[PDB]
């Protein structure tokens, strides 16, 4: 029994070796590219908007909630922690060596920053399905839809939009015409089994992760690096902050990732 | 354990 290392230099000699790196990411590390995280949108944190019970039952509010993500993150670029993660797998690709992020994000800053090896798990702010044809398509348009024009705003006092579900983004395939929403994971939403699959492929055989910016609270995400770690596998944590399950982990470095991980991933 | 929960 011990407290968690803080060697930069025992996590090094490790990263020198891995054939295998995996990159667990959460809000922490774009957080740092001036995304909001949340965290209070209004009087509400994500997690109270985020739930497919909100859009049920006022599909205006949760996407002038997310209408303001999207504008708001158009602008923003990705940082050096992003770039340090991406020209890291660019690396050791050539070296044979695979490097894959698993992300919690749907900022996409890091498709943005050129990671190839990407699993998106909770889905995009970018992306759109709709609730009737169940199709999915990509959308960056800005506004997303003539009502949400210049809505969205965050300060709390804010009235709400109340635009009619008619007037929601909508369905432009074959005449449907159905409700669109967010192809993002909501709370009480099953992750996609595919991309879970796909998961559990890289962590079942991976010899190191790092476990980065994330609050590690929402599930199933936060068991990804205990999972590994309980292989005996390393696992290194970057936060500003320790988490539930940190002391599970090997190495915990504090500090912003924009610092710790440039150096860690030289 | 697909389900995304807080808890
Ligand atoms: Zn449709």
């Amino acid at each position: 029994t011990a407290r968690p290392s803080s060697s930069m230099a025992d996590f090094r000699k490790f990263f020198a070796k891995a054939k295998h790196i995996v990159i667990i990411s959460g809000a922490g590390v774009s957080a740092e590219s001036g995304v909001p995280t949340f965290g209070y949108w209004r009087k509400w944190q994500a997690q109270d908007l985020a739930t497919p019970l909100a859009f049920a039952h006022n599909p205006s509010r949760v996407w002038e909630f997310y209408h303001y993500r999207r504008e708001v993150m158009g602008s923003k670029e990705p940082n050096a922690g992003h770039r340090a993660i991406a020209e890291c797998e660019t690396r050791l690709g050539k070296q044979g060596r695979r490097v894959v992020v698993i992300t919690q994000n749907i900022d996409e800053l890091h498709r943005k920053a050129g990671t190839k090896n990407l699993l998106e798990i909770h889905g995009s702010l970018f992306k759109t399905r709709c609730t009737s044809c169940g199709v999915v398509a990509e959308n960056y348009k800005s506004p997303i839809c003539p009502a949400l024009s210049g809505k969205g705003a965050p300060e709390p006092g804010t009235q709400d939009a109340s635009i009619p579900v008619e007037k929601l983004p909508r369905c432009e395939e074959a005449g449907c015409g159905g409700l669109l929403r967010p192809h993002v994971v909501w709370f009480g939403e099953n992750l996609d089994p595919a991309i879970l699959e796909e998961v559990d492929r890289e962590l079942a055989h991976c010899d190191l992760c790092l476990v980065v910016g994330t609050s590690s609270v929402v599930y199933p995400a936060a068991m990804f690096a205990p999972q590994v770690a309980a292989r005996g596998v390393p696992v290194a944590e970057f936060n500003t902050e320790t988490t539930p399950a940190t002391n599970r982990f090997r190495f915990h470095f504090q500090g912003p990732c924009g610092t710790t991980l440039p150096e860690a991933l030289a | 354990t697909a389900r995304k929960s807080t808890g």
